[PDB]
This record gives structure tokens, C-alpha cells and sequence, in this order.
């Protein structure tokens, strides 16, 4: 009906009883432009909403509603590829908004025809220290944990322009035999770097085939949020009527949160530890819900979504949750990258629990996920061994540990270091575990079977 | 013997040293740090909640 | 009826709710969602609803159906994968087309075409029965038959009616029972509410050891059927790994894998990888699947599933326990349970109070396990059923300092460790002596003495060698080694066998299907020998180099073991291991002197 | 008769403000099944319950209530005991009715009468560690902190047990001439716990010497709290007007502490540090006011609590409070329980301030002060010795520090280590130390008397 | 109307709407006292005021106000120099009564004609550890930062005696033209701590030339918070109307701070981190805008307020954001006060911002600054340098090091070592400076240029 107040950016209604629930509704302010807002809660003799354009210009008596009768979805198209939308979907190029075949939900909810069949094949992000240590299955999401004080914008940016020139590597594997394409989504992202992106596409021949939702912070916290559900449900269209292996990638994670967090500042619904709402979870969970196997199993989508610890620990509310709701987590660090070294990935909190089982021997090799456990072993005890090795002086050091020592910085920048436009196939990354291992004795190995060691070493 | 034990001495002296006044006040004045803010959030929150 | 005030996320109020209860189920809407009063304020409602909101109105009637909420439990439960609300998945795929549950879709808590084979119990007419007394039995599988049909727990009369042997459906009714005039008729399938602990005749003591069908669980600290277990986990150190393969390994008459608030990708695996693996206990068309019913909550569907998953969960462990079945309910994990009551804490709006986590949390934790046990089954013939809870706890923010471990540990009996440095190193499941207990134990030793084993004293030898090691590592990091004494070094190098052995084992140790007790125990028997005779002989004087050049071939030997498998001695006392010990006395004589 | 309402374990009923405080109400539900509670708080036309049994599934209108008139109290007799009871106090034995000699109120006080005189005369619990170590008489309210890493509640039975077997020993060396009672209190218990309590008590003779409460933790939180509460007040009974010493066993603190954290829920009251009370200080005292001398002083009421640590830490805020209020404080280790030493009392930062004011003779010896000064510094000097070993080698170590790690061994291996049905008097323990600090020669025993080290070497 | 309720120290008082805020009301107590106070809130026919006087004891109908109709303000004179005051302008002593010339009210921000020429002539208290290593410029502010088991009561005592001896000396440099005057202002103090201030100005006969206002801790928490603001209103009158340097000493700033934090605490806003004021910021910049050269320009109120950590940090929401809005700080060190070196300010992080501008070359040389920078350095380097001795020995200790050794023995015990009595002059200090600094070659003096060093070594 009309405005009774406005409480922080959440705008209160007071209206009469009837209106859906996510039902948009259009509030007409004295000004020449008419906007959409979504009733966040509907209460008795009253609604809040949180409008999807501006933050300012709502009146007490000079508004009006009409209630438009539909809530939020998402108009789907699968020639929604080679467009560039907002967060909304709205054209900034003036022309190419999303337009329809089908009408689909939002939430995903409706739907949700995610197979039972468990990651299977496999897939590769062309970085020699992702695809072996915690390979990549189709269906699976293992998250990107990286820290500020770090080109993480520029890691994600690699990951962006790599995917797509993987998949002839992957066909060759038989990891893939039908279409890529790629969903990409940005949340508080800088300039800088949204040209970065669309030059990537421009530079791989695949922005025909990429979709570009575009969300700065200087719109708004609600329609952030928004913007990967969009994102996502014409990705699950793509995987589903087409049986297509869809990429969405969705960066920035820690944009998203804040978002949320921003709301219930009005809300009844009262925000738990550190502030953050406690049914943060069950918002990551929405997101995270569009990704897996689909039905026909033919088509896939596979998620990463993009997260920056803002404070740098891994204790900190955003990374935790998601590690959990995840299997496993890949670790980016501050430390590789003031040496100087790129892509800086530490592998020894990086593990993922999903990973042995999904691969097998017809697209990678069998001693794929031992030759992965005993590199993992080395590095940790140099690690240590680095440490100790400041405090009391050499006198801590044994034979092994000496050799660990050697290892670690041999490991860091002749197996972790490559180019940006720099790819690796992974037979070769394997060659390259095998020589890395070999300055050990074989009787001072054993997380691999003395049978498998012996055919490939 | 004795020109090692001279040496060994030497090293062993200095370790303990380096313990007592570096790495034992560098674990109290972390523990600290992190204690100061790590109650606040616990409190802050009670105080949210009440009004 | 009612009219709906507010909805507020999957939240939703309703005014004008009265002579309603606290766990009332309700139609909630014009949408006819399933949903459940949680709690009252005054005339409005708060009901959690089981079903998304996405265009839900208020104003639209809620219709009490003038009972609780509870869950059904009949025939047909094994073979076939529910969620935590427990309507059938399977039927779900075929008919909505949908693999998961769709949105304003009802369907009904168990199959309503399936026919089963009902055989008579041990009553005919004008007899007095009374609850959890076997009416019937009813041929479920081709591995158990033993799907004992029972009057439910809170019933007794004098039963009116008894069908004879047939074929018949779970809906049409083969029982009346009259009490005080007609109590009800009754079918094949009894319903149970999901917020009450089942009726038992009593609890009894736990005392009869389960194998896991891992060493290592067995060796440092015995399973029992009927305890509590905490095994830790972090996200990302094969737990998963683990839990699905303990499941497999572990054999009990039925078993529960309930899936709390999962990836949706491991679930997956599990529904997939059970029919294609066998069963130790010769399990044929489907093995495992015919053994188990399973609950399947991923994190992505509503809140309301997932906290009802735990207690569905349960209750059909509880509900097989009275019909005198032993259970195995593996629950993981706890954490993410914990999690959804944070989630519940904060979108009704009530205090948080256990570090930012729930009020109720610390006493609904506790009120799960103490369904878990051993008893004598429900009813008066008398059988032993037991139900182990095997709960898998992981961190919600600390290590080990987050609200839901520290709860735990306080009600928990068992507990068997998992250290992450090692996780990383892979030697997973890491028990450690000092982050690992059981107050069972005392029972348990005596039990394996009866059953022929030394097994008490291997004990407290295997945790003397662990004991030590970790005060003389300490030592060792910070001073160094330039001396460790000649005792010190034996201890450090027995305990990295037992590592290599026990510690370290899942898809590395070629048999690890099933693993027997006296094979453990003579496997350790090696090990703890090995241990005497080496410390013995550097003080009888002979130097600790020449000792490790003589021991030589045994001591690989024993590094070896984990491969083998039974194949020599008996069914479960192995040769290889019998001749090692022997050998072993020999190699001391040639290393003394 | 109208439930307004329930909130959490809190339950709004809508009755008229004619009751008064912790009146018991009782719910009457159609399912013919009634509930008792009691009120916490009363406000006008409406008082705040919390049921004993359950907390919810009362309907809003087909439940009626009705008000006892009479606050809670526990029926007291000396005919109680040796029969097992819930947590309200009613058989579930399946033996006769309570019987009442008198209503004595559980709220915090009875009569409080709580001597303004010191403690003297030796109780035995017949354990080593604790008798001769820390000697604790009566009155004393002295912990034992222990954790979950500890059988908590195995040691805690074995207090109990081998408790007045210790007592026809003392009544011929004439310590005692009225007899012992053992009044035992088990917390939000498993199943299997509160039956072992039963079953060793069985095995002793010990059965009718005590009486057992057990709240199971599947019962309710506030009948938890009202637990210890119910068997504090019959022991100050006992104790007064038939005149006994009575030590009095409480486990577990930590789940009574628990309980006190978890209610509120609708409360304007604001808990402190960890989301533990500001007030829980207040709660302890509570307890605490019940354990001293009683008034005619030959009785006694002694208080052994038992507090859990739950994860190690002594910084926590349960102990800390404790440890201020309370006379010294018992620590049990994990690492001897590791070793394999049963029970695992590490007795080198245990204390018993009243040390010296609990021996004399009859129950003791003159010689038991000196002992202790002996034993504790010689251990203490161990603990640093078995370290040296490690490092300086066996063939290169002191004669001093050889000395001091054969009293280690020893001491841990005879003095800590009993059987779990072997009853240790404290005169037998007495002469198990002379053979430990025999190995020690004169000259470098010197925290003892000349006269005492000539007696006994 | 009359007064309705009192939630600590805020009074509800339900009066109408008409008076204006700040004004000042008057409560009836029927116990035959007035009691003033301000409003602090207006509201819908109710008003939520503090009290100076009282704290408690404010009644219902019994209690009735009368309003005044007249805002807070001052009464400032420039004839109150030598008076005696407390904590609200009344005379404890006997001094002369308050009359009238101007009324300025209080709320940081009289007339404000405060800087936007910044200071640039020098202030010496004749201490070197001060002046040298901060120099204070006419306007800028500069605070002590102390610690708990120091003296920093008699360091502010220091100053207090020493300037005005001084300042004549200063006056023929051109350092000074004009008089000084000083306000003290003693906030939540002891009597005993007050008397020592007050004997210090009597002492020196600077008694009829300084303003002395003593509030005490049980003196109530409102007139605290009123006691630094009334001085500073005073400070601005002298300066403007005769033109004089007015150094104003606020001490202690914890004080002042625990007052702020019992009024947001028990206020309904929700306070900062640490439960310290969310608005804790803004009080502190009340005071401290009040800085810089007045009108006239040739009076100037300059401040050095005084704190002490309660808690031994500089973690502490009080140093963090004390040190943000002055220009520099004054550090005082626990070390240097046990071993025997007064005053024991330490000069490792001790730092002037403003030092430039302070530093000119018509009153004090322009080597002044060069040779501040060679001290900070040299210093800063020894004292690290000397804890790093004391770890490796002599096998990592350099002959060059040596030296640096011996400079900061040297500079303990000379630079920073003076009695209480003890007066320096600028010229003096920068001698001695150079004699230290001339152990060390040229080549290691590289901060300051080849000019300076090569006439004075």
C-alpha cells in the first residue's frame, strides 16, 4: 500500500493481507522511476521489504504499491550465453536481457532433479598443485580458500581463463565428450578486474559460450544476493535439458556474506555468533544446492565458489561454514607469495575426502591417489623441520629432516610455479611427483603399497 | 674431550637464553591478544540480545 | 481454522490455534504443506514447516489434524531409501519426476501398494497381549526374515480379531484389539511419535563386545553393542571414508545409516556402492542394501527435515531393538545436527545461550544417547536386542572447544581419537591414548578372557609403549638427539610398527572386511613380545646396533603383517603370526650372545 | 487451566496471581498422564513453569491445572536409605512410599546450621593418594577435578565403596564411635553409569550404609539441579539429630553447572564469560552451604564434589570459581592413566590446606605430617628426574637423580596403584611409604624428625 | 510533574516538553536537599536526566522538580587565578567565589577559534628525556602514557614545579614572550594524590597563577565526566582575554573513561568493544579540540593529559584511541623505574609528530631535529641489540655493537637520569647528545648529512 517507515535500508510497508510470499511488488516514488522491491516478511497488517533498485527516495504519504501478483523468478533461456547482464539481469549494453523459454524458480527448490550417481569423471583446472593433490570430479565443489595480501582476484582469473582450454585435454581423457560452458557471476569485485574477466573470455573464444553477471557494491546488498541464483538456475537448465558439463563459477563468497549480515538489523530474526545470523548456513546452502550430477547423467554441473578470509584465519565464520558443507578445501597462502611465487598453493591443510574414490584408472592412473599421499607426508615433516630449525639451531636435525628440508623448496618452485597461460596435463604432473620423490629411499616410504610403487617408479 | 665440551657448552648456553626471554613471552603476549577479543564476542552478543 | 500472521522465511505463524498442542501436525496453508507447531505465544503459533515457502499467502487456513507428529514404521523399511521426514525417495523419483522432494508435493510416510506375507504370532483369539509382543512376523528379505510384527509399546486388551496365514497389504487390517471398548484396528504398520524415547522392558548393562572390523578400534579400546561412541572429524581427512567403510564392516542383524545434514554427494555414494558390495554374513540380490534402512538428509534441503532426521533415525533403531534385533545406528555427524539447532535457535528467535549456540542443545544431545543401550526387548517372550550409537562428532568453530564436543565428551563413554597432523600424513583413524577412553573396558577385557584370549594383559603393554613415546618425542624435538637411551629407542621404534599396522589401514590393507578379534590379539601378541625381549637384552648387555641386525628378519616380518589375511592356523587364529613368536625366541638367543 | 503458551523448557500458564513461589502446580492433560512443575516465577494472571517430566505436548485448551499449596520439600527419614531414587526422590526400586519423619526445604537451606568451628579428626575414603597425601577431615569441602579423560565416574564410585569399610579399623583405633553414612548423588547419568554404582556398592556390603539418587539425562534439566539439592538436605538431617559423619559424593558438577547455563530462554537475565552465569558463583555456594560441621559437632556433613574438565582446560570458568571457595583441590591426570596406573591421582599440584589439622591419633598417626612433607618433595623431584634420564643417557646420569627416578616408578607402581577391591587404611599406606623412601639414605631425608627417621627409615 | 522512576544514575522524570536541551531543572527531595541536574534526554512529556549531585535515593510523588529555564554554562573569569575549586566550581578551601564576567556553556566548543596556524615555538620543562626526544610546539598535545607500579603522578609533579622556572630563561630566546599559567584538573583522584599536586604549586609560588580543580572518586560518576570540561572552559578565557600560555594537565584519563563506560552501560545504546563506550571516541575529542592558539594570537592553551594503563596495554580500547587524536605520546616505562632511574621515561617509542614545526632556529638550533633522529635510531637499535646479547653471547656480537652497547648505559643513566630538581636547557642537552653519539664513526652517522657531522662530532 504504502510506506509506514523505513528502518535502516529495509523499508516498511504497512499494507493489507494478501500478498504472496516473495511476491514482487512495485513501489512508484516521485521521481520518474518505478521499482521492484520482494516482501522479505509478510506480517500482520504489515510487510518489510527490501527494495532491489536505490536505498533513498521513499515517502511516508507521496507512495503507492500495486502488487504486480507474481513472486521473483527467473526467466530462463540457454541463449542466455554470449549476453552480459547486471544483477539483476537488466542489460547494461543496452539491448540483451535475459528473456525466456521457460520460467523456473529462483531458489531451485521446485525442481531439484540432482542424481544419485556420485562425482564420477574427472576434471582438470590445468594447475599442476590443484588436479593432483585434490582432483576435481565433475559434481563435486571443493572451495578456493585464499587470504588478502594475495593476487586472489588473479588466481581466480587463471582458474577462469583455463577452464574451457582444459576440456580437449579432458576429452583426450575421456573425462568429457560433450560441451563446455562457462557461468560467471561477480559480487563486489573492483573495476579493474571486471575487465580482466571479460578479457579472459574474450582472449579463450568462449564468450559466446560464458554469461557475465556483473554486481558492484554501489547496488544493492539484497540483489547481491540474488545475483548467483540467477546464475545458478540457468545453469541447472543448461545441465539438465541439454546435458552439457556447466561450469559456474561464483566469486565473491565473502561479498554474499556480508550481505546477509547487513539484514536482520529490522528483521525479527536476531543474528547468533560474531553477528552473523545464525541461518547463514542455510543461505550458503541454497547457493551451494546447484551442483551435482543430474538427471541423465550425461550432464553435470560443477561448482567453484571463490572465497577471501578478510581477516586471514580459517577459524573466521565465512571459510568455516563452507568447509563443512563442502569435502575438503584447497588452500592458497600469503607465504608462497611474498617469495615470489605463482600460483601460490600450500597443499598441507588441502585435502579433499571425496577424491580417491571418484578417480580411477582410465582417465588419470591408479597410483594417482598414492603417489598424491606421499608427497603430502614429505612436505608436512619439512614443514615442521623448517620451524625447529629457526629456534635451537641444527642440532634438532636428523638425516630425514635435512632431506625434507630440500624437498620443501624443490616441491615449491619447480611443481607449484607455472605460467598464467601456462596448462598441464595430468600424466605429466604424475612424471613430475614421481622425480620430485626421488631422493628417498623406498624403505622410508609407505603410504603406498610396495606392488603399485614398484610398475611406476 | 675437554675442547669439545668447550664448544658444546657454548651452544647450550645460548639456547636456553633463547627460550626463557623470546619464545615464552611471545606465547604470552599472543594468548593475550586473541583473549581480548574472543570474550568480547561472546559478550557482546548476550548485551544484543537483551536489547 | 487457523488463520496465518506472518510467514518469516520457511518460519511460519498462524493466529486463532486452540486446543492445539506443542507438536501438533498441521496443513499449513492453501498449499497443504506438511508441517508441525513447534512452540505458542499466546493464540499465535510458531510452526516450523517442512516445506519451502516461494508464494505462500497469509490468511490462508491451517487445519489441525487433531494428533502429533510421529513417524511410521511398518513393513518394507529395509531395501528401500527415505529422507529424515520418511516419505520414500525412490517413489519420489518415478512419480513427480523429481529425484528429490518438490515443492507443494505430498506423499504419504511409507509405500501404500506394497503386499506382504504375513504369518501368524504366537497368539490366537480371547488371548491377553500387551505391547512390543510379537502378533506376527512378516518375511522382508532373503538375508532376514526376522521382521517381528508387534502390538506397539503403550497397548494391551485382549485381541478381537486374528487373520490367518496370507498374502495381504500393510494397509489392510489382519488385528483388532479391544481394551475399553475398541481401542483401534490395527495394521500392519504402527505409527511412533519422533519426540519420546520407545517403551523397553528394561535397560540392561552393556557387556557382549561388537568387532568393528578394525584392528585398531578393537585393539586400543573394544566396541560394545549398546554404547556411545565420538569418533572427531574435521571436513577434509576421510572421514566419510571411514564411516562408510565401518558400516560395511561392522555386522549387526540390522543397521540405520542416517545421513544428518550431508553433501548430497556422499549419500550418493553410499545408496550406489552397498548393492554393488558384498556382505559377510552372505547377503545375496542387493547384500547390504536388504540389511539397511536408510535415512538420507542432504544440508540443501529444508531445516526441518534435518533436525527430525536424528530422531526418525532412532526410533527405527529402536523400534527393531524390540522386536529383539541388535542394531548399529551410525549418525553422521552430530556437528551438522548442531548446526541446523543454531539455525532453528535463531530463526524462532529463541536465547542462545551454550556459546552462541542453542539452550536446548546440551540436553537434546543427551536425550539422544540415552535411547541408545542394551535391554531385553520390548514384550514378554524375551529376546536381546541392543542399539550402539556410533556418533560421529567434528568441529562447529574450535578444535575440540566448540559447544557440541564439549558436551559430548561429558555424556559419551567411549571415545577413540583422530589426529589431523597425521590425517594429513595419512595414517587415519588415529587413535591416541590420551585423547582416547573407555569406561567400558574392565567388562569388556573379562569378557575376551572368557573367550580365550590373554587380552587384559596385552592391554596395558600396548598403552605403556604409546604412553612413553609421546614424552620422549617431546624431548627429542626440542633438545635433539645426540643420546636417547638404549630403552628409549626400542619404545620409539615398536610404536611406529603399530602405527604402520593397525593405525594406518582403510583401502590399504588388503583385508579389512572383517577382521577378527584373536587375529588383533595375536598381531599385538608380536609386537608387545618383540617389545620385552629387546629391552631385556640391552641390559643383559649387548649393544643396541647388533640387536637391530639379528632381530632383521622377524622385524620385517612384523612390518609386513597387515597384508596377510586367515589362511593358516584356524578361522580367526592365524599360523604365520603362532611361528613368528617362536622364531622371535630364537633371535634373542642369537642376539645375547 | 488455559497453557498460554510454551517457550523452550520455560511453559507460560495463564492462571490467576494467587499462588506464591515454587508452588508445585500440576498439569492435567487428556492423555491422562499428569506432569508436575513448579513455578519460577509468578506475575500477574500467569506464572512461568518448568515441568519436571517433559516440557512440552500440553494442549491449549484441553489441559486444566490445579495448585498443590504446598512449596517443595523433601520427606526426610532415616528409614531411606539403602533404596535407589530419581530425581524428585520417589522410589524406583519398586519399594514402598518415601516415609516422612519431616519436611525439610531443598531451596538452598533447611536451618543452616554450619559451625564457626574448624576442622579436625580423619575421614578415610581408602584410597592412598587422597588419605595420607591430602588428608581430609570432616567439614572440608575438598574437589576432585578430574576429566573426561579420565573414568570420571569409575574413581568416583571407588571413593564411595571402599568408604566406611575403612570404619571398623577406625572405631578399634577409636576415631569413631558413632557410625558412617554415605549419601550418593548421580548426575544426567548414562545408563550403564547408574548401574554400576548399584552393582559395586552390592559387591562391597556398602549397599546399606548409603542411599543412591539417580537422575537419568533423559530427565529434564531442572530436576538434574534439584538433585544433589534433595540429598544434601536429608544428609544435614542424619547429621544433626542421630549425629554421623557423613561424607557426601557429588558427580557431576559440570552437568549441574550445564543445567544452570541452559535455563533461561525467556529470561531478561544475562549470562557471563564462556555463556556461563555471572551468577554462577551464586549456584555453587548454593551446594556449598550445606557441607561443615553441624551444631553438637561430632556429626558432620564432608562434601566431596566432582567437577569434569571437559577439555583440559584450568582456565575454564567451573573450577576457577570452584577452586577460590573450596579448601585445597585434588588433580587426576590423564598421563598416569595412560601409564596404566589405577586411579591416576597425580598428587604433585593437589593440596590440602587443613593438612595438618585433620591428623592427631586413633585415626592416624603423629608421625603422618612429617611423612607427607617427605613423599610430596621426593616425587615432585621424579617427574624432573625420568626427563634428565631421557636426555643425559642411563649410563651417564647422578646418583641424586637416580635415586629420585627409582622413587618415580615405585612410587606411582605401589603408593597410587591399588586394586579396584582393595580397601587401603590409612595406617597400611603409612608403611608402604617407609619402603619407598628407605632408597634414600639418612642424610638425604631431612624433612622428617631425627626421631621419627630413627624410627622408621 | 514529579518524578517517575530512577534506573541508576539516569532519573526519569515525566515533565512537559518545554524546556530546551541541557537545561538545567532542580529536584525537591523532602529530606531538605537539592539536587541539581540536566537534561540529558527530552522526550513525549517525560525527560531522562543525570544528576551532579546524588546517585540514588530519588523517590516518586515525594520528589517533585521546578525547572530552572537556564542551559548549562560556565561562569569564566580571568580574576580566578589562585582560586581553589572541586569538581563543580564550588570552594573546598575557602577560595574566592565564582562571580562573573562571561557565561560560556560546555560542550567542546565555546567560541572555538581554535588553530589553523599551527605551533612552532618551544616549550622546556628542562627535562631532556622530554624535550629533546618530543618537542612540545605551543598548541600541540602530547600525553604521558604510563603503566600501573610507576610514578607517573610524580612526573606530572615535575612538570608542574619545573615550568615556570624555565620559561623566563626561554622568554630572552624568544622561546616564550609571555607569562604561564597552568590549570590542573585532578579527576577521580585520591585525597592524598590531590594534596601532592596542590604542594607543588605552593611550594614553587606558582599558587596565585594557577587553577587547581580537585574531583574525587566518591565524588558522584556525573561530576567527574564535568570536572576536565569546566577546567578547559576556564583555560580558554585566560588565553583569550591575557593572553598566556596555559598548559592544561588532565590527569587521569582512566578515571574520566570508567565514568563514560557506567554511563553506556547503563544507557540504551549498546556499547563499543570491550564493553568500553561505542561513543568513547567522542568524548575523548571533546577535550582535545581545544588545542591551539587563540585569538589574539599570543595565547595558546598546549595539553599533556595523563594516563595510566589499568591494564598494563597498549591493546586496551584507552591508549588505542588516546594516542589516534594527539599528536604523539610520552612513554614511561616499567624497567627503568625498578633499577633506579628517575624520572624513568623511556624513550624507545616515545614520538612527536609536530616535532618539525616545534624545532626552530630563533630559539633552539635547527640541529635540534638532526640530532633527534641519530638518538631515536641509536637508541632504539641498543636496546633491541642488548636483549639480543643476552641470547647469542659474544658470537654474534660485533665490536660496532659494543659501542652501541655502551651508548645506551650511558644515555640511561645520564640523559634520562635527573632529579627532581634538576633544571637543563636545550643548548646543554644537544651537547651532551653529541659527546655520546661521538664513539661511533662516520660512516656509521648516516641519518644526519656530511655538513652537520663534520663540525660537531
Amino acid at each position: 500500500n504504502t510506506v509506514s517507515g523505513v528502518n535502516g535500508p529495509l523499508v516498511i510497508l504497512e499494507k493489507v493481507k494478501f500478498p504472496r510470499y516473495n511476491e514482487i511488488v512495485n513501489l512508484t516514488l516521485p521521481d520518474g522511476t518505478v521499482r521492484q522491491g520482494q516482501v522479505l516478511e509478510i506480517r500482520g497488517d504489515r510487510a518489510i521489504v527490501q527494495v532491489f533498485e536505490g536505498t533513498s527516495g521513499i515517502d511516508v504519504k507521496k507512495t503507492t504499491v500495486e502488487f504486480t501478483g507474481e513472486s521473483l523468478r527467473i526467466p530462463v533461456s540457454e541463449d542466455m550465453l554470449g549476453r552480459i547482464f547486471d544483477g539483476s539481469g537488466r542489460p547494461i549494453d543496452n539491448g540483451p536481457k535475459v528473456f525466456a523459454e521457460d520460467y523456473l524458480d529462483i531458489n531451485g527448490s521446485p525442481i531439484n532433479p540432482y542424481a544419485r550417481i556420485y562425482p564420477e569423471e574427472m576434471i582438470s583446472t590445468g594447475v599442476s598443485a590443484i588436479d593432483t593433490m585434490n582432483s576435481i570430479a565433475r559434481g563435486q565443489k571443493i572451495p578456493i580458500f585464499s587470504a588478502s595480501g594475495l593476487p586472489h582476484n588473479e588466481i581466480a582469473a587463471q582458474i577462469c581463463r583455463q577452464a574451457g582450454l582444459v576440456r580437449p585435454t579432458k576429452d583426450v581423457h575421456d573425462g568429457h565428450e560433450e560441451n563446455f560452458s562457462i557461468v560467471f557471476a561477480a559480487m563486489g569485485v573492483n573495476l579493474e578486474t571486471a575487465r580482466f574477466f571479460k578479457q579472459d573470455f574474450e582472449e579463450n573464444g568462449s564468450l559466446e559460450r560464458t554469461s557475465l553477471f556483473l554486481n558492484l557494491a554501489n547496488d544493492p546488498t539484497i540483489e547481491r544476493i540474488i545475483t548467483p541464483r540467477l546464475a545458478l538456475t540457468t545453469a541447472e537448465y543448461l545441465a539438465y535439458q541439454t546435458e552439457r558439463h556447466v561450469l559456474t563459477i561464483l566469486t565473491d563468497m565473502s561479498s554474499y556474506a556480508d550481505a546477509l549480515r547487513e539484514v536482520s538489523a529490522a528483521r525479527e530474526e536476531v543474528p547468533g555468533r560474531r553477528g552473523y545470523p545464525g541461518y547463514m548456513y542455510t543461505d550458503l546452502s541454497t547457493i551451494y544446492e546447484r551442483a551435482g550430477r543430474v538427471e541423465g547423467r550425461n550432464g553435470s554441473i560443477t561448482q567453484i565458489p571463490i572465497l577471501t578470509m578478510p581477516n586471514d584465519d580459517i577459524t573466521h565464520p565465512i571459510p568455516d561454514l563452507t568447509g563443512y558443507i563442502t569435502e575438503g578445501q584447497i588452500f592458497v597462502d600469503r607465504q608462497l607469495h611474498n617469495k615470489g611465487i605463482y600460483p601460490p598453493i600450500n597443499v598441507l591443510p588441502s585435502l579433499s575426502r571425496l577424491m580417491k574414490s571418484a578417480i580411477g584408472e582410465g582417465m588419470t592412473r591408479k597410483d594417482h591417489g598414492d603417489v598424491s599421499n606421499q608427497l603430502y607426508a614429505k612436505y608436512a615433516i619439512g614443514k615442521d623441520a623448517a620451524a625447529m630449525k629457526a629456534v635451537v639451531g641444527e642440532e634438532a636435525l636428523s638425516i630425514e629432516d635435512k632431506l625434507s628440508l630440500e624437498f620443501l623448496e624443490k616441491f615449491e618452485k619447480t611443481f607449484i610455479t607455472q605460467g598464467a597461460y601456462e596448462d598441464r596435463t595430468v600424466f605429466e604432473s604424475l612424471d613430475q611427483a614421481w622425480s620430485l620423490l626421488r631422493i628417498y629411499p623406498k624403505e622410508m616410504l609407505n603410504r603406498i603399497s610396495p606392488k603399485i610403487l614398484d610398475e611406476f617408479y | 674431550a675437554f675442547i669439545i665440551l668447550d664448544e658444546v657448552i657454548k651452544v647450550t648456553n645460548r639456547r636456553v637464553n633463547a627460550i626463557e626471554h623470546v619464545i615464552i613471552p611471545r606465547t604470552e603476549n599472543t594468548i593475550a591478544y586473541i583473549n581480548s577479543e574472543l570474550d568480547e564476542l561472546d559478550r557482546e552478543e548476550f548485551y544484543r540480545l537483551k536489547k | 481454522y487457523g488463520a496465518i500472521y506472518s510467514v518469516s522465511g520457511p518460519v511460519v505463524i498462524a493466529e486463532n490455534m486452540i486446543g492445539c498442542a506443542m507438536y501438533e501436525l498441521v496443513k499449513v496453508g492453501h498449499d497443504n504443506l506438511v508441517g508441525e507447531v513447534i512452540r505458542i505465544d499466546g493464540d499465535k503459533a510458531t510452526i516450523q514447516v517442512y516445506e519451502e515457502t516461494a508464494g505462500l499467502t497469509v490468511g490462508d487456513p491451517v487445519l489441525r489434524t487433531g494428533k502429533p507428529l510421529s513417524v511410521e514404521l511398518g513393513p518394507g523399511l529395509m531395501e528401500t531409501i527415505y529422507d529424515g521426514i520418511q516419505r520414500p525417495l525412490k517413489a519420489i523419483k518415478e512419480e513427480s519426476q523429481s529425484i528429490y522432494i518438490p515443492r507443494g508435493i505430498d506423499t504419504p510416510a511409507l509405500d501404500r501398494t506394497i503386499k506382504w506375507q504375513f504369518t501368524p504370532g504366537k497368539f490366537q483369539v480371547g488371548d491377553h497381549i500387551s505391547g512390543g509382543d510379537i502378533y506376527g512376523s512378516v518375511f522382508e528379505n532373503s538375508l532376514i526374515s526376522s521382521h517381528k510384527i508387534l502390538l506397539p509399546p503403550r497397548s494391551r486388551g485382549t485381541i478381537t480379531w486374528i487373520a490367518p496365514a496370507g498374502e495381504y497389504t500393510l494397509d489392510e487390517k489382519i488385528l483388532e484389539v479391544e481394551f475399553d471398548g475398541k481401542k483401534s484396528d490395527f495394521t500392519l504398520y504402527h505409527t511412533w511419535p519422533v519426540r519420546v524415547p520407545r517403551p523397553v522392558t528394561e535397560k540392561l548393562s552393556a557387556d557382549y563386545p561388537l568387532l568393528t572390523g578394525q584392528r585398531v578400534l578393537d585393539a586400543l579400546f573394544p566396541c560394545v553393542q549398546g554404547g556411545t561412541t565420538c569418533i572427531p572429524g574435521a571436513f577434509g581427512c576421510g572421514k566419510t571414508v571411514i564411516s562408510q567403510s565401518l558400516s560395511k564392516y561392522s555386522n549387526s542383524d540390522a543397521i540405520i545409516y542416517v545421513g544428518c545434514g550431508e553433501r548430497g554427494n556422499e549419500m550418493a555414494e553410499v545408496l550406489m556402492e552397498f548393492p554393488e558390495l558384498y556382505t559377510e554374513m552372505s547377503g545375496t540380490k542387493e547384500p547390504i542394501m536388504k540389511r539397511t534402512t536408510l535415512v538420507a538428509n542432504t544440508s540443501n534441503m529444508p531445516v526441518a527435515a534435518r533436525e527430525a532426521s536424528i530422531y526418525t533415525g532412532i526410533t527405527l533403531a529402536e523400534y527393531f531393538r524390540d522386536q529383539g534385533k541388535n542394531v548399529s545406528m551410525i549418525a553422521d555427524s552430530s556437528s551438522r545436527w548442531a548446526e541446523a539447532l543454531r539455525e532453528i535457535s535463531g530463526r524462532l528467535g529463541e536465547m542462545p545461550a551454550d556459546q552462541g549456540f542453542p539452550a536446548y542443545l546440551g540436553a537434546k544431545l543427551a536425550s539422544f544417547y540415552e535411547r541408545a543401550g542394551k535391554a531385553v526387548a520390548l514384550g514378554s517372550p524375551d529376546r536381546t536386542g541392543s542399539v550402539s550409537i556410533v556418533a560421529a562428532v567434528s568441529p562447529a568453530g574450535g578444535d575440540f572447544s566448540d559447544p557440541v564436543t564439549t558436551a559430548t565428551l561429558g555424556i559419551t563413554q567411549v571415545f577413540w581419537g583422530l589426529d589431523k597432523k597425521l590425517a594429513q600424513r595419512k595414517h587415519f583413524p588415529s587413535i591416541n591414548t590420551s585423547v582416547s577412553y573407555s569406561k567400558y573396558t574392565n567388562v569388556l577385557n573379562k569378557f575376551y578372557d572368557s573367550n580365550y584370549p590373554e587380552f587384559p594383559v596385552l592391554r596395558d603393554r600396548m598403552k605403556e609403549i604409546l604412553s612413553n613415546a609421546e614424552e620422549l618425542e617431546q624431548v627429542v624435538q626440542l633438545v635433539g638427539k645426540s643420546a636417547l637411551s638404549d630403552s628409549d629407542k626400542i619404545t620409539l621404534d615398536v610404536a611406529t610398527l603399530i602405527k604402520e599396522d593397525f593405525l594406518q589401514q582403510n583401502g590399504y590393507s588388503t583385508y579389512d572386511a572383517f577382521c577378527p578379534i584373536w587375529k588383533t590379539f595375536d598381531m599385538m601378541r608380536a609386537f608387545i613380545s618383540y617389545h620385552d625381549e629387546a629391552q631385556k637384552a640391552v641390559a643383559n648387555g649387548a649393544n643396541w646396533s647388533k640387536l637391530a641386525d639379528s632381530t632383521g628378519d622377524v622385524k620385517h616380518a612384523v612390518s609386513s603383517s597387515k597384508f596377510f589375511e586367515p589362511s593358516r592356523g584356524e578361522k580367526e587364529v592365524h599360523g604365520e603370526f603362532e611361528k613368528l613368536l617362536s622364531t622371535m625366541q630364537e633371535r634373542f638367543a642369537e642376539s645375547t650372545d
